[PDB]
């Protein structure tokens, strides 16, 4: 199962959506800390 | 249950209706969640006889006080049905003082 | 096909994009 | 002549509840004695326990 | 301060499973003394502070400037300080909608936030301080007064 | 007190004063041994990892180092010399030697006190800072 | 005497209970006292003539 | 009269239950098994259903004798039991052993001290062949729904598998019965189902939070009761959602091996131990070291609200000023060196009185302005 | 698919148009999420359809809602999985069943009408 991924538009799997969503979104500056 | 099933039906059509919504909450709703019920029948703004159905509600909880509260309501002109008087009388004739 | 994202991450993307300009 | 001074030893610690709330809705409606005796009921609470 | 609260604890905590201390028969003794003196001296109870009182906002008045008391001789301020003097200036501010407030406390509150202890000591004894949430310390104020 | 840093003979005192430029060195001198010396080798502890920042805390025990006794008069049971960038920061108190804290005191916030005030003199470029609290007294009353 | 070795092993390192808002507060900052006292205290110093 | 007729029926049918659940301890040494828990639950619903309208009857009746009674025992069965036993004489609360294993002793002396003053006058001989009919009765009815509660908890081993692990038997047909049946409560949400047999308890003087408010039948459940007093709320949301996710599958009877249960109840089991674990470990920052000479700071509408609100009001800083040589009477008797100064002082100062400032009002914060919101 | 114990469950042609549907009254404040909120509305009589989802393991924790929407002549309808309807109802948590509550004057009463008319002739 195939979705879109709404922040990058390419297919991704669907079991993957929630923690892709979740980390995709990975805030930049939380690395330095 | 189809009894339950035709209510439910007759809710769905018309929800506005008095007689419909007033006879729901007494006579489908169980005791547990009928308070529920009275509230959802109350969020309809006319009370024919529906106040009287919150009248009994209230009688069936063995609030004396709300009972009379409602009842005095009931008898009003909302209510002006002959079968709000008759429950005021019949409230007042199994009151605990009858005074 | 797509999903949509919730309005928490809808301001969280709006914010990274904006501190990213 | 004979003259005591003492003082009711314990006082406050001594006051139960209940009775309070009984005696204090002689003078007063029921609600608000019911607001006074749930008020004095309540945790107290030092740096950490 | 730590002695005192374990000993505090033990007794609560002996109450609690030994219930009430006092017995129904002097508890009975006690109430109908009471009630035989008021009777006595045809004492009309005291109502709730009713929505529509001619002396509602003079009771507020005297209850907020008792509170503010503690405040008049001060320097500096700390948070739950400031915060304070703004329940009680808004309160002033707009005292209709705070006796709103205090007469739903009066009639529906019975949960409340637990309530700061600390002691003063005169070296003979200690004076226990309680400190009270800052927005009930004002309903609590208008109360008294009342 | 036995959970601070100690220091074993000579020249590891002196390395630690010296092995040091941003921080200040407080020793305490003295037997750990000592009910004086545990009374605030104990504060000492308390405060260790507070003052971590602008402050480093050793131990010595002056019969394992019998190199600083006679030119720091080391003879009260009790001790505490600072130190910054190799330059004892002399102190002034409310007692006549204003080169030591040859008493053990009790509480944790005056010692914090007297470190904190020794870095902000050192660092401004003093070799006598003033303490904030008296002690030409006990304030016991 | 009779603990196991890798009981010793097993020890908990054990930790604060309280919060971040409560080990670590941020600094209270120390405001005056509104000015409004200034000016109550001697109003309440006035009094009238009759 | 016409409650007692009406019971008969339901005496009868409880009468062929009694035989039923007799003979199914014989019979468990075409009619079959799951039916005599289905018709044995019914008839439970009846019995209570007879029960609330006897208890109302007596409450009636009794009302002559003592107004005030009903408001201060709000469970049926304790109400009925105490009408039984203090008679139309209330001389028989004082050291009284049977009333203790019915009423807390709070209670007991609120009742007694209300008996003391009391308004009823005695009932007739006539009264007293109506109320303690009607108490023996409704003692009969208790015996028969826990002498039915017994086989039903029996019982769930088979007909709820999933709920009767999770909780217990006991509470689990302490909580179906009362629901209306396995079927009723699938469809009631779980909120509902933390307030079964949620007695409104009267408070006897004291906090709500002391006499526990809003608890059900799952808050006193062993499970939850094994966690600290401060989890257990906690605890009973948690206990009562697994507690209808296994109701949901029982009520259509899959997992009778009990797979979805023994896994809720892992899931409980893991919530549980992770609400208790230890807390990590916290790292003691040390204190920041003391500043250096300067340091480059912002300005604008922020800084220079900062400035008005820390400013020197002239309010404030005539009061600074303290003249010289001009003995002033000593104002705040309760804390004299509170003078004023030059503030409302004839020594110097302007003609005007010095107008208060309106950038130093006490103001409350965000958060407990919100606060302020939600409880209005 | 996955469940054979699926009614009326819905393909990915009508799927997009129920989730744009239930976007557009997460704008609005139009549905309550979650089984335990469904079956609520279900009660009260005020749901005019519920969404859930064929992949809650334990379907029967939510095949309850069916039956009560029958007992209240309500529509009903599956979808293929739990993580979209959960995200599409404004959440990002896994959700399995979600309601659509009533509005007097509703901007959606065309749209949510059409989606009732297309779920009842999808049952056989």
């Amino acid at each position: 199962e195939y979705l879109v991924s709404p922040i990058t538009g390419e297919k991704i799997p669907a079991s993957k959506m929630q923690e892709h969503m979740r980390i995709g979104l990975l805030d930049p500056r939380w690395l330095e800390q | 249950n189809i009894a339950n099933t035709l209510m439910a039906k007759a809710l769905q059509e018309c929800p506005n209706s008095g007689i419909l919504w007033s006879e729901a909450i007494f006579l489908e709703a169980r005791p547990q969640r009928r308070t529920k019920s009275v509230d959802a029948l109350k969020k309809c703004e006319h009370d024919p006889h529906v106040l009287l159905a919150v009248a009994k509600l209230f009688w069936s909880q063995r609030k004396i006080t709300k009972a009379r509260e409602w009842f005095h309501r009931t008898v009003k002109i909302d209510s002006d049905l002959g079968d709000a008087w008759a429950f005021f009388y019949k409230f007042e004739l199994q009151h605990g003082t009858e005074e | 096909l797509g999903v949509y994202l919730t309005k928490k991450e809808q301001k969280k993307l709006r914010r990274q994009t904006r501190r990213e300009a | 002549n004979v003259m005591l001074e003492s003082r009711f030893e314990k006082m406050y610690e001594k006051i139960d509840l209940t009775l309070l709330n009984r005696l204090l809705r002689l003078i007063v409606d029921h609600n608000i004695a019911d607001y006074m005796t749930a008020k004095n009921n309540v945790v107290i609470n030092y740096k950490d326990m | 301060t730590r002695l005192y609260l374990k000993a505090e604890q033990e007794r609560q905590h002996n109450y609690l499973k030994d219930g009430p201390y006092i017995t129904a028969e002097e508890a009975v003794a006690v109430y109908t003394t009471t009630v035989h003196w008021l009777e006595s001296r045809r004492f009309s109870p005291i109502p709730f502070p009713p929505l529509s009182y001619k002396h509602d906002t003079k009771l507020l008045i005297l209850a907020l400037e008792r509170l503010k008391e503690a405040y008049s001789v001060k320097s500096r301020l700390n948070q739950s300080q400031r915060e304070e003097l703004g329940l009680i200036e808004q309160a002033y501010d707009n005292p209709h909608e705070a006796l709103s407030r205090i007469k739903r406390h009066l009639l529906t509150q019975r949960a409340f936030k637990e309530v700061g202890i600390e002691f003063m000591d005169l070296y003979s004894h200690l004076v226990p301080v309680y400190d009270v949430e800052p927005l009930e310390k004002i309903t609590d104020a208008y109360l008294d007064q009342y | 007190s036995y959970m601070l840093p100690h220091l074993h003979n000579g020249w590891q005192v002196d390395q630690a004063i010296l092995s040091e430029e941003d921080r200040v060195v407080v020793i305490r001198f003295g037997h750990d041994w000592d009910p004086t010396c545990m009374k605030m080798d104990e504060v000492l502890y308390s405060i260790a990892e507070k003052v971590k920042n602008f402050a480093v805390i050793y131990l010595v025990d002056i019969t394992e180092v019998p190199d600083f006794n006679k030119m720091y008069e080391l003879y009260d049971p009790c001790t505490v010399m600072f130190f910054f960038r190799n330059k004892h920061i002399m102190i002034d108190l409310g007692t006549g030697n204003n080169n030591k804290i040859n008493w053990a005191m009790e509480d944790k916030q005056e010692m914090v006190d007297i470190i904190e005030t020794v870095y902000r003199g050192a660092r401004k470029g003093r070799g006598l800072v003033v303490s904030p609290k008296d002690y030409s007294t006990k304030y016991r009353y | 005497a009779e603990v196991t070795e890798e009981e010793w092993l097993s020890i908990p390192e054990v930790g604060d209970a309280r919060n971040k808002r409560q080990r670590n507060p941020r600094y209270e900052k120390l405001t005056p006292v509104p000015d409004s006292f200034f000016a109550k205290h001697l109003q309440t110093g006035e009094n009238h003539t009759s | 009269a016409k409650l007692w007729d009406s019971k008969m029926f339901a005496e009868i049918m409880m009468k062929i239950e009694e035989y039923i659940s007799k003979q199914a301890k014989a019979s468990e040494v075409a009619a079959p098994e799951y039916r005599v828990i289905v018709d044995a639950n019914n008839l439970t619903v009846e019995i209570e259903n007879e029960l609330n309208i006897i208890h109302k009857f007596i409450r009636d009746k009794y009302s002559k004798r003592f107004p005030e009674l009903e408001s201060l025992v709000p469970n049926a069965l304790d109400y009925i039991r105490t009408v039984k036993e203090l008679g139309n004489s209330l001389d028989k609360c004082k050291n009284n052993e049977n009333l203790q294993q019915i009423l807390t002793n709070a209670t007991i002396m609120v009742v007694s001290v209300t008996a003391s003053t009391t308004q009823g006058q005695q009932l007739s001989e006539e009264e007293l062949e109506r109320l303690e009919e009607a108490c023996d009765m409704a003692l009969e009815l208790n015996a028969s729904k826990h002498r039915i509660y017994e086989y039903v908890e029996s019982r769930m081993s088979f007909i709820a598998p999933n709920l009767s692990i999770i909780i217990g038997a006991s509470t689990a047909a302490k909580i179906m019965g009362v629901a209306g049946g396995l079927t009723n409560l699938s469809k009631m949400p779980a909120c509902n189902i933390m307030l079964l047999g949620a007695q409104r308890k009267t408070l006897s003087g004291f906090s709500s939070t002391s006499v526990l408010p809003h608890t059900g039948y799952i808050y006193h459940s062993d499970i939850v009761q094994s966690l600290p007093p401060d989890l257990r709320r906690k605890a009973a949301r948690l206990v009562a959602a697994k507690c209808t996710l296994a109701a949901r599958v029982d009520s259509f009877h899959e997992s009778t091996e009990g797979k979805v249960g023994y896994e809720l109840k892992d899931e409980i089991e893991r919530k549980f131990d992770k609400w208790q674990e230890p807390p990590p470990v916290k790292q003691v920052k040390p204190l920041p070291a003391p500043l250096d000479g300067q340091r480059k700071k912002r300005g604008g509408r922020r800084y220079r609200k900062m400035k008005e609100r820390l400013g020197l009001t002239e309010i404030r800083k005539q009061a600074n000023r303290m003249s010289f040589g001009e003995i002033e009477e000593d104002a705040y008797q309760e804390d004299l060196g509170f003078s004023l100064g030059h503030l409302g002082k004839s020594g110097s100062g302007r003609v005007r009185q010095t107008q208060v400032n309106e950038a130093t009002k006490a103001r409350i914060s965000k958060t407990l302005q919100r606060t302020l919101q939600k409880q209005s | 698919d996955v469940n054979p114990k699926a009614y009326p469950l819905a393909d990915a042609h009508l799927t997009k148009k129920l989730l744009d549907l239930v976007q557009q009254s997460c704008n609005y404040k139009q549905l309550r999420k979650g089984a335990n909120e469904a079956t609520k509305t279900l009660n009260r009589g005020i749901s005019e359809f519920i969404v859930m989802a064929a992949d809650a393991e334990p379907l029967e924790i939510i095949l309850h809602l069916p039956l009560l929407c029958e007992d209240k002549n309500v529509p009903y309808v599956f979808v293929r999985s739990k993580q979209a309807l959960g995200r599409a109802c404004g959440v990002s948590r896994p959700v399995i069943a979600c309601s659509v509550t009533i509005k007097e004057g509703s901007q959606l009463k065309q749209q949510i009408q059409s989606i009732q008319q297309s779920i009842e002739r999808l049952l056989v």
